[PDB]
């Protein structure tokens, strides 16, 4: 329902990955794997969103729905919903 | 717990706190090291830890949450905030950020802001929709700041005579003109005590520039509100750096419909600090002061205003005259016709051990009819007519004599008439 | 949309429009950035955008159209004109240009002109055939600008006294010599209201230099015409820039046979600004005033003239005296014999709480027989003969008593005659 | 037949074209195509004219009569009707 902002460190990890075109692996609440390319972060209506160009679809989704993100080049950590 | 509590915790108390929670070593006297260790153990155990500070964005892109206790001095314990967060929430220099704090990562000297939940004493979403200070329309001060306490003590005489000589309103750009020895510090203390007691809601800040450490110690004890000062032994860059922190912090508060009062001591010292830090502009006027040097202090002094939307910023600054150096007097000449209120101190009244040594005939504000009511202004005009022929030294004797037996200025006006 | 009304809407209302349009996080930046942002978003829709401003040609060759709402302050929203356009239409600095604008392209930071359809409120091909201001022959003022509103109010009393003391005509070059506290600001406001009511056709510009921010706000709300000001916290180069824009804009209007009135406050502060900016020449007068510093303020003041062809340019500047600065006294010395009209304000009359505090004996005009009729001039000479023996304080008290009972100066002369 | 001045951006395109002496191709309202170099911009009787060196005779034509012009260096430019 109501959007809850993610932790700053979790925000930084996606921010640094998107700013230099780093591939990110998506793990949602349901448990589906979405390995695609993330461009940047767009915030609208006081809600932060992530845009992933999965085969050009450029899907947009809320940040709080992400369970964790994994990548070998960078540190792999799991966000905390508190 | 939070970092702020551990900053002022007594050294004996924190040792007792550390030993019970499970700290291995406490013999070392370095307070910053031991408080660093206990936070690290709390983070390992998963315990939440919080911190607070005032943001100061540097030219690189990132900033640190300085602390008012250390006079916003750079230190190892300052919380680092990444530029990504600065872009995430619309953060300007001077914002006060409180929230979860992360222990430093390997290779990072300073702690990192784990999470921010309150900025400028409000929710982060609401604080990002506050109109900028520069976009607010200034106004003349209308609501006044009464400082006439009902105690009737001897110290209240300075407050009462100040009310008669020159009223102070919310958003007043007051100026204090003082000789080298006129009991200036006593006057600031009386105002600070009067403001805190009469107007608890208004935020009070006292800024001291080129002040001896002993004066700073007693000022913090006396003044209820936040006191920030810079010692004379510090470099001129410190005086500039601390001044920016105070003014920017005040501006952010005013954007939240808050009334902020700033006491400055002194504008002359601050002008000197800006003189030696700015690059030479190629043209230097009399007294060895660069022409563009004084532009920055005027930005500080000119920020005082009564915002029409809500809130106000009151800046009362002191100036030094006939201090030997001609640099001091040319600075005062540049700030002469820039203030709403002008209060003068006379040396010849101070030498006679008559306090406060204010010059009634040469001090006053500009638009008194807005601060005072219709009836009070007429009484002030009647009193001003009587004092006007009198000399400066005898007028104060006349004032203190007739203010001694009067409890309140309203009773004084009744006694004065007929 | 039209750029002109965006700069007139309140900042809060702009935020609502920006959020509705699709922008976000625009509540924490300056108004110019907000206007630039919403214009950029609107331009992406392909809709035509209309803008206007006053041309300012830089030394490089290109110019910018600046708005009077921000007092011709350089900003992101300023329109850019290419050097070819300044050569295509014979455009000089100070021309008011209206037309369509286009969003910046890659490598461009400002909106650019797209189509010029109005120059100086006239067709572009007709404004390029106007004789330059320097080629017009000056004349003595012969058309009276009567300040008397005739409604009999208390604020009309100042206007009536002004007509008796120093008549003002179109093309006058007047000076208002004022001590620090003599109601100088209210005197200018009274003149501006009289001009707006009596002479709606004349273009009125009020120029304020080194003014306190709260004083600017009240002036803009009161004056019916155009108010442009530079606060004291702005650099000295900013004071020069706004003064150049006003005088050049006034000259362009006169070339179209228009009556332009400029109220300047103050010529003293303008001269001090030029002293800072103008490089030293080695010949420094007393008080630290460069010899060539005063050349440019005199050019501003010397532009006031009554053109033999259609048009007129009236400049009424205020000079500050008794400020305790040697620089102020030197500046007034050079401007003493340059004005057609002189109006002296007396400090002592103001201290008696009598307004207007006009020194009747020392104030007058040259060639006043051209402004007034024959019978009226005789009556004025009779009044001056009566006033001449009286003292400065007595004359003003006597003058207002005889004016209060009557409603018009004609009735005042009739009553005084019998 | 009054003269309708061209837009400022279009005028600038011809202005620097004369300075660099481009061999731009000119298309008129009637559809006449020529390849020439514009010497300069000359305006007389409040009417702007373009002078090009087609056939080595320095022909002169009105600005509003030009429909389009292009160069290998700067893309095709179409003047607005307004
Ligand atoms: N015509 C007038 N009627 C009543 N009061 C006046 C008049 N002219 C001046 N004053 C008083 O004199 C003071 C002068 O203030 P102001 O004119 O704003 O500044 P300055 O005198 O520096 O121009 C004002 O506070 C006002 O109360």
């Amino acid at each position: 329902d109501t959007y809850q902002p993610i932790n700053c460190d979790d925000y930084d990890n996606l921010e640094l990955a998107c700013q230099h075109h780093l591939m990110l692996t998506l793990e949602l609440k349901d448990g589906e794997k979405l390995q695609a390319k993330a461009s940047d972060l767009v915030s609208r209506k006081n809600v932060e969103y992530l845009v992933v160009e999965a085969a050009g679809e450029t899907r947009e989704l809320r940040l709080d729905k992400i369970t964790s993100f994994s990548h070998p080049e960078i540190g792999t950590v799991v966000v905390s919903e508190s | 717990m939070n970092l702020t509590e551990l900053k002022n915790t007594p050294v004996s108390e924190l040792i007792t706190l550390g030993e019970n929670m499970g700290l291995e070593n406490l013999a070392r006297m370095r307070k910053q090291d031991i408080i660093f260790a206990i936070l690290k153990q709390h983070a390992k155990s998963g315990e939440d830890i919080f911190g607070d500070g005032v943001l100061e964005i540097l030219q690189d892109g990132f900033g640190f949450l300085r602390s008012a206790d250390s006079s916003y001095l750079a230190g190892p314990d300052d919380i680092y905030v990444s530029p990504s967060q600065i872009r995430r929430f619309n953060l300007r220099t001077g914002d006060t950020i409180s929230g979860k704090i992360r222990p430093p990562k390997e290779g990072e000297r300073y702690f990192a802001l784990l999470k921010v939940n309150e900025v400028n004493f409000d929710k982060p979403e609401n604080a990002r929709n506050k109109i900028l200070f520069e976009n607010l329309t200034p106004l003349h001060a209308n609501s006044r700041l009464r400082m006439e306490r009902g105690n009737g003590s001897t110290e209240d005489l300075t407050a009462r005579v100040l009310d008669l000589a020159s009223p102070i309103g919310r958003g007043q750009r007051g100026l204090i003109v003082a000789p080298p020895k006129a009991g200036k510090t006593m006057l600031l203390q009386n105002i600070a005590q009067s403001i805190a007691y009469n107007h608890p809601d208004c935020v009070l800040m006292v800024l001291l520039i080129d002040e001896r450490p002993e004066e700073v110690t007693e000022m913090q004890r006396l003044v209820k509100g936040e006191v920030v000062a810079s010692t004379f032994d510090e470099p001129a860059s410190r005086h500039v750096q601390v001044a920016e922190m105070v003014i920017e912090k005040a501006k952010r508060l005013v954007e939240h419909k808050k009334d902020v009062i700033i006491l400055l001591d002194s504008i002359t010292r601050l002008a000197r600090a800006y003189n030696t830090v700015v690059p030479a502009s190629g043209k230097v006027l009399t007294g060895g002061v660069d022409a563009n040097a004084l532009h920055r202090p005027k930005r500080f002094f000119g920020a005082a205003r009564n915002v029409e939307e809500g809130g106000s910023l009151t800046i009362i600054a002191t100036a030094l005259i006939d201090t030997g150096s001609k640099m001091d007097e040319v600075i005062y000449e540049e700030f002469k016709g820039t203030g709403n209120m002008e209060l003068h101190l006379s040396r010849k009244i101070a030498e006679k051990r008559v306090f406060p040594a204010i010059d009634y005939n040469r001090s006053g504000t500009r638009k008194e009819e807005l601060l005072t009511t219709q009836e009070e202004l007429q009484k002030m005009w009647i009193l001003r007519k009587i004092i006007h022929p009198m000399g400066e030294i005898d007028a104060m004797e006349f004032l203190i004599n007739k203010l001694a037996m009067t409890k309140t200025n309203d009773d004084f006006f009744e006694m004065m008439k007929r």
